[PDB]
């Protein structure tokens, strides 16, 4: 996503 | 050229103290300082995702040609979201020289980002903070940097979103990161009038101190 | 409304000391303050000759909505020659309130003009002096007024033509005059970027004094 | 003309 990690 | 005439005047007007012979200003995206999944077009102002959007890390960033010189005092650029593409995993911000480009801005140390899918600010961490609205196709997102107090705020379609970051390191590069196919964004480094009234903001701030 | 925004910003940046609540700036041509042989269009920025053009006194002028306020320090407007028409008897300049409008600017007392057919300047006299080149369809003619020293220079396509007038009265109105059918000119009172680099000129002048 | 007189 925009998060570094799913 | 007429495009370049208007650019020169706008840079001179916004950054009167900057001598580009000493500190050249960022005027486009760097064809050398980008991840391979980034393509550039339109005199290196247009950015598009060109990786297959199916790898563990698809994220890809590009830095402008030069860092922001301190003599700007206040620096501003805007990014137009031409196309949110598949998922609109797009980040706008700043990063230091040499930061890893297989990332969205803000995930890594010395990297700062505001992301469109979640409205979240990313300050050297993979976990965001709620900061602003989401943004998508058609929106214009601005990034205002203050070289004097080392803070940054973003804007959306001409409206300030409040301070996102403090304690910014020096020599930051304007940075955009994309992650999914079809994402396309355009930089305005001064080639065009800004949606945000940056001149009025600069006037108001220099009076405030 | 995006036109109006750009106009407002440009007026603010060129004339920072002007408060338009005290002295409104000229922003268009006056529908009331014109001779009958003048027609206006395009938000009263476009001027055309609409007299039949076969009287002994065909000349017709129009003044802007407001005089130039002293607080400008330096004032600038540009006129694009859209069409030279039949003979291109077109005058660009300044005049006081109430000056006879059945004339080209500069023919009468308190009127100042630079004419396209002969390149001559007219300073309260029906007889011109050699001053600059002729101008015609396609050319952009600028008129720069210094409210501090009461002098005026014109420009053509971005290039200064040197001082044309001294001893200018206060409260002068931007004025254009046309005389033959088919003549069409457009005012830029700040709605658009200027061809002449007026910001650079203003910077250098404030340096020189 | 551009002269007052013709
Ligand atoms: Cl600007
Ligand atoms: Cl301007």
């Amino acid at each position: 996503e925009s998060s570094d990690s799913q | 050229n007429e495009q370049e005439k208007e650019l020169q005047r706008r840079l001179k007007r916004l950054y009167p103290a900057v001598d580009e012979q000493e500190t050249p200003l960022p005027r486009s995206w760097s064809p050398k300082d980008k991840f391979s999944y980034i393509g550039l077009s339109q005199n290196n102002l247009r950015v598009h995702y060109k990786g297959h959007g199916k790898t563990p890390k698809d994220a890809a960033s590009v830095r402008a040609t030069h860092p922001i010189p301190a003599a700007c005092g206040i620096y501003y650029f805007e990014v137009k979201i031409v196309s949110k593409g598949r998922d609109g995993y797009m980040g706008i911000g700043l990063s230091a020289q040499g930061v890893n480009m297989n990332r969205l801005p803000g995930w890594d140390k010395h990297s700062y980002g505001y992301h469109g899918d979640d409205g979240h600010s990313f300050c050297s961490s993979g976990t965001g903070q709620p900061y602003g609205p989401t943004f998508t196709t058609g929106d214009v997102i601005g990034c205002c940097v203050n070289l004097i107090n080392n803070t940054c705020f973003y804007t959306k379609n001409g409206h300030s979103l409040g301070i996102a970051f403090t304690d910014l390191p020096p020599n930051l590069y304007p940075t955009v990161g994309l992650q999914t196919p079809g994402e396309v964004v355009d930089a305005n480094f001064g080639q065009h009038p800004f949606v945000f009234d940056i001149e009025d903001y600069m006037r108001e701030w220099r009076t405030k101190i």
